[PDB]
């Protein structure tokens, strides 16, 4: 950070300065057996 | 018998035409709907299903 400093999504005026092929995400789930 | 015999009752009711579904314990008291229920009082196959 010191080295970088030594070198030298637009939002409305009211939101600034504020805190911010159909497969399932997890196919082939673990095969929990009848146990 | 003669009436006490279950064969006569089956013949009279006509269930003999479809006796393939004869459930173990088919009697006047506690018919299949009850025999199956009671049998549950008598899940560990450890099968490996593909959860796809």
């Amino acid at each position: 950070a010191h080295e970088q400093s030594k070198v030298k999504d637009a939002l409305p005026t009211y939101l600034l300065d504020r805190e911010q092929k159909f497969s399932v995400p997890l196919p082939k789930v673990r095969g929990i057996s009848e146990e | 018998g003669t009436g006490k015999k279950e064969k006569s009752r089956r013949i009279r009711e006509g269930d003999t035409k479809d006796g393939n579904l004869r459930v173990k314990g088919e009697n006047f008291y506690r018919d299949s709907k009850r025999v199956k229920f009671l049998n549950m009082y008598t899940f560990q196959d450890s099968t490996i299903p593909d959860a796809r």
